[PDB]
């Protein structure tokens, strides 16, 4: 089950002999490229001096 | 006036219950055929809208 999207069919439908029509196997959804932490630009920097 | 079709819908729980959780998936997956089961019910609905 993870090599045809035709085998995914067979194994949802738990069939060797997958009858026409349209079958959704699965779901897929676009990762996230990255981490995006964002945050106001320094405003009050502390005088240690 | 009649109404004859509905919105097909369709939810996905590894999605709906919880993204990019996979210690969730896995939790999913423990409670067995639910969500097999509701996708098979909604597009039992949608085939028949
Ligand atoms: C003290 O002055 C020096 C001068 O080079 C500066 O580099 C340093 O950042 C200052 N420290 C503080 C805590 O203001």
């Amino acid at each position: 089950c993870a090599l045809d999207p035709l085998s995914e069919t067979k194994c949802t439908l738990k069939s060797f002999t997958v009858e026409k029509g349209i079958y959704q196997t699965s779901n897929f959804r676009v990762q996230p490229t990255e981490s995006i932490v964002r945050f106001p630009n320094i405003t009050n920097l502390c005088p240690f001096g | 006036i009649l109404p004859v079709s509905m919105t097909k819908t369709s939810v996905d729980c590894t999605m709906y219950i919880c993204g990019d959780s996979t210690e969730c998936s896995n939790l999913l997956l423990q409670y067995g055929s639910f969500c097999t089961q509701l996708n098979r019910a909604l597009t039992g609905i949608a085939v028949e809208q």
